[PDB]
RNA sequence: AGCGAAACCACAGCCAAGGGAACGGGCUUGGCAGAAUCAGCGGGGGCUUGUGGCAGUCAAGCGUUCAUAGCGACAUUGCUCGGCUCUUCCUAUCAUACCGAAGCAGAAUUCGGUAAGCGUUGGAUUGUUCACCCACUAAUAGGGAACGUGAGCUCCCUACUGAU
RNA sequence: AGAACUGGCGAUGCGGGAUGAACCGAACGUAGAGUUAAGGUGCCGGAAUACACGCUCAUCAGACACCACAAAAGGUGUUAGUUCAUCUAGACAGCCGGACGGUGGCCAUGGAAGUCGGAAUCCGCUAAGGAGUGUGUAACAACUCACCGGCCGAAUGAACUA
């Protein structure tokens, strides 16, 4: 409708310290650091007391002002990333053929691989992107953790996990096999 | 291969993992997906869509009509 | 819904014949146009009435398409009996078929066939729903009596089924007449 | 691609049609 | 252009509104004057065949709920807005639910009979349950591991799905058997639950939680006191 | 190496589109274009599409007043003288490519989507061809380029291939 | 299509419409100076990359020309309106809680408990609960919205018009 001013509020919690200049935003906390660039999107941010920051839109069209609610979430994921943490676990089920994950170190970059499934000879490796981690569930049979600060890094290599085991070619409901993200959660569970 | 093959599938293994996330949210999707195709869909891949259309609108039109006039009754 | 598409399959080839026919004898293009939708007008008519035949059809294309395919002439075994004597249990270990053992009533509404092989030679062996006129219950009924086989009825000497040993008696008395 | 160019035949057919609307209107 | 098109429901129930809001606020006014004592209650979550027990207890004495608001202006916000003498400080000390009763009765026989009234009911979000549940670690049963297996029937392979994702549960199936491979805990004694912890112990049918209905403010008609009293 | 015509001749001869009138060759808007010359070919001169018409329960609105001057959208009720080579382009795709859906178990099938990159056969009939059948293959898709290749069939100008 | 009337071209140049028989202006001796018509003023092009208010994003926008044909509609594109309704007696959205008692209504039947069906869709309790909107089960359960209520604190929704 051709608003005037439009603002939304990003609360922050005391161990973290953001710092924006121009539209690039810093999450310095105790995890560690990160940095995004929002020149893109073309905002208004505003410190107002150590613990709250106002992004503001003059003059916004509908799609202007939408624009800045997406940026209130883009920031707040960038600030529960380094306090709290994402942590997602992925458990991999089959109907006869038992898929042997395992992590390479090849040329330092380290990959999944995926052996076996669906009784492949066609290895399947996927790179992990940098901040995130990998570690095998204990206790719980046949299940993978990916644990970072970012939800990008997190959630796009669960995604690189899971398309990469599609059937081809095949029934939907007879064959089982593959591996799904089975629960989406934080580092730190409080 | 018997009678029931892939129901005993179900009643037996499940679905998948996840089947009922794929599901829910191609629900959700389908409402930008229409608009996405009722805009796009040039020629006669439109005509018919947007003809696919009407006949879902009258028809949700008697629905709610011969609903609420039978709701005194 | 043999003898429908069968009128019909001679329908649409009625409509080609004569309005082809017409069609020769239309001068301008408004004629000659009109004359094309009015063919597939006539053809498409024939097709609309068809929505009824056509979806039972459909549900007929699914069920014969997973219907079992037994052999009358094969060494063939009817396994019999009322519901949940323990006929599942049965075959279940005979052969590797996968039979559901569930404490209710009518847990096989068809028949489950079982390939096995004794003495270097070919048998099957056919269970069947069960019996107490009802469609589940005719389909057992008519399994034994135009298969060349060999009935087992199955009895029990407990508490178990939830039937009575003295149902079982004249249940046999009764469908005598055929096997 | 179509074009935007109006051909004179149709710049003056459009006319010639519009014309045939007036006299439509009226009876 | 572009919004949330909501569901649409061919239901037989039409939307209350003020025809509603009207009904109660004359009935609250009529029933003043006619009783003597008012009774203002908390009752923190209310199971219906609860509700309908304390109705079908006394037929005499009146039930009254519906809006805190309603409940509010009915009877009186200040010193101005009233309908009776004194009637307003009574509704400023109710803010929980909204729950009510007039009564002619005694007053002994109302206070002792709320005190001692206690029911089985489900563990609630937000409360403390004193149970430690612990699922055995093969096939789950209907009540979860608590009366032998032999009593119980195991559980249905269609709600699993809703067992992994809101129920959380490590969950694997296995011929139409329900199947974790450790020994599962949801609760301890003495601690605060959550949504999923409640729920959990909802789905199996576990009774651990008490229901205790408790009784605030009491006030006299004709004598226009204000009583306060804080009994579970 | 010599000798040596004629016919013919308003004038020039690059594409693309537009120039209303089976008129483009000079005009308009573009692409473009370097002097000079030799050898080939047989080279040229807002139309329409997919669901018939007839009577009707229809039923949003418009009808001087407004359902009864009366029409009325999608639906549903009734009857019922052609065809063999060689170029180019089109997608409305027959195969091949990747997906989406299906009681699609597997193999195969059907429907649909993006795609024109690359492919698309052989035999008995010709009283006017105005019909088709089994043989293979991954599949043997439909069309346009008007008298397409009827000046390949029953000493006018220049494009092009190259050469100095 | 035919009839009547009045023009235009025919005997007719000139400015404009990129170009033109039918449109826009304007009917011509030879010149200079001024002013305009119709049409224009990003550049090709002489003339404001003027001012002012809005509207529009197009995967071959639009500048398409009595707004006439393909046009009746479709679209979770967008801007404005019109007419009904809720709204600090707390609305819209949202996790939370209830969502009941004759009753597992009645015929159908191995099995029907709201939910494979057929005809009624009653009555009581209340704040409100449909002899039931779906998932699911052999049948039950559990879930479900619809109807309330609590936690939050203001404008929101529906049908349309342009």
């Amino acid at each position: 409708m051709k608003y005037i001013q439009t603002e939304q509020q990003i609360e922050v919690p005391e161990g973290v310290t953001v710092s924006i200049k121009s539209r690039i935003v810093k999450v310095v906390g105790p995890r560690g650091t990160l940095t995004k660039n929002l020149k893109h999107i073309d905002v208004t941010f505003t410190k107002v007391n150590n613990q709250l920051i106002k992004v503001a839109v003059h003059n916004g069209g509908r799609k202007h002002v939408a624009a800045l609610r997406t940026v209130k979430s883009l920031v707040d994921n960038m600030i529960t990333g380094v306090t709290k943490g994402y942590k997602y676990k992925m458990r991999y089920v089959y109907a006869h053929f038992p898929i042997n994950v395992n992590i390479v170190e090849k040329d330092g970059a380290k990959f999944i691989e995926v052996r076996n499934f669906l009784g492949d000879k066609k290895i399947r490796n996927v790179p992990v992107r940098d901040g995130v981690t990998i570690e095998f569930s204990t206790n719980v049979k046949d299940e993978i953790v990916l644990s970072g600060n970012s939800v990008e890094d997190v959630s796009q290599n669960a995604a690189d996990l899971q398309q990469i085991c599609r059937v081809r070619n095949k029934d939907i409901r007879k064959f089982l096999d593959g591996i799904y993200v089975s629960h989406k959660g934080f580092i730190t569970e409080d | 291969p018997q009678n029931d093959y892939i129901e005993r599938h179900i009643k037996q293994h499940g679905k998948r993992l996840d089947h009922e996330e794929r599901k829910r949210k191609r629900e959700a999707r389908e409402s930008h997906k229409i608009s996405e195709r009722a805009q796009k869909l040039t020629g006669w891949k439109g005509k018919q869509f947007a003809k696919k259309r009407y006949a879902e609108k009258v028809s949700m039109r008697k629905k709610i009509k011969a609903h609420e006039q039978s709701k005194v009754k | 819904s043999l003898a429908a598409i069968s009128r019909a399959k001679s329908l649409v080839e009625q409509v080609a014949r004569d309005y082809v026919r017409l069609l020769k004898f239309g001068q301008s293009l408004f004629q000659c146009k009109q004359l094309k939708r009015a063919a597939l007008g006539r053809m498409a008519t024939i097709v609309k009435k068809l929505r009824d035949p056509l979806a039972y059809l459909e549900q007929v294309r699914q069920h014969i398409g997973r219907l079992p395919s037994i052999d009358p002439n094969t060494r063939t075994l009817l396994i019999c009996g009322y519901p949940n004597v323990g006929k599942s249990s049965f075959l279940r270990c005979i052969t590797k078929s996968d039979v559901d053992v569930q404490p209710y009533a009518f847990t096989t509404k068809s028949l489950y066939v079982g390939h096995f092989d004794y003495k270097y030679l070919r048998f099957q062996a056919i269970d069947t729903p069960g019996i107490l006129m009802n469609n589940i219950e005719m389909q057992s009924i008519y399994a034994i009596a135009h298969l060349r086989s060999c009935v087992l009825y199955f009895m029990d000497l407990s508490e178990q089924c939830g039937f009575t040993i003295e149902a079982q008696v004249k249940l046999f008395h009764s469908i005598k007449p055929l096997f | 691609r179509q074009s935007r160019r109006t051909s004179t035949k149709l710049k003056e057919g459009i006319k010639k049609k519009a014309s045939a609307h007036r006299k439509k209107e009226k009876k | 252009r572009s919004k949330r098109s909501k569901l649409v429901t061919l239901a037989q129930t039409d939307k209350k509104g003020r025809e509603n809001k009207e009904r109660i606020f004359d009935e609250v006014r009529e029933a003043l004057d006619t009783y003597r004592y008012v009774w203002v209650l908390h009752l923190d979550d209310v199971r219906t065949p609860v509700l309908q027990e304390i109705r079908t207890s006394w037929a005499g004495s009146k039930l009254i709920m519906g809006k805190r608001k309603v409940l509010q202006k009915a009877l009186g916000e200040k010193r101005e807005e009233e309908y009776k003498e004194n009637l307003y400080q009574l509704s400023k000390l109710c803010s929980g639910v909204t729950g009510l009763l007039f009564t002619d009765e005694d007053v002994n026989t109302v206070k002792e009979y709320f005190k001692s009234y206690v029911r089985s009911d489900y563990s609630r979000p937000n409360t403390k349950a004193p149970l430690t549940f612990t699922i055995p670690e093969g096939i789950v049963y209907s009540r979860g591991g608590q009366i032998p297996a032999e009593e119980d029937v195991p559980m249905i392979h269609s709600l699993e799905p809703t067992m992994r994702n809101k129920f959380e549960i490590p969950t694997k199936i296995k011929a139409g058997k329900i199947t974790i491979d450790s020994p599962y805990l949801v609760c301890t004694e003495g601690e605060k639950l959550d949504v999923r912890q409640a729920l959990i112990l909802k789905q199996f049918g576990i009774a651990a939680s008490e229901f205790k209905v408790k009784v605030s403010a009491y006030y006299d008609n004709d004598s226009s006191t204000v009583e306060s009293t804080n009994i579970n």
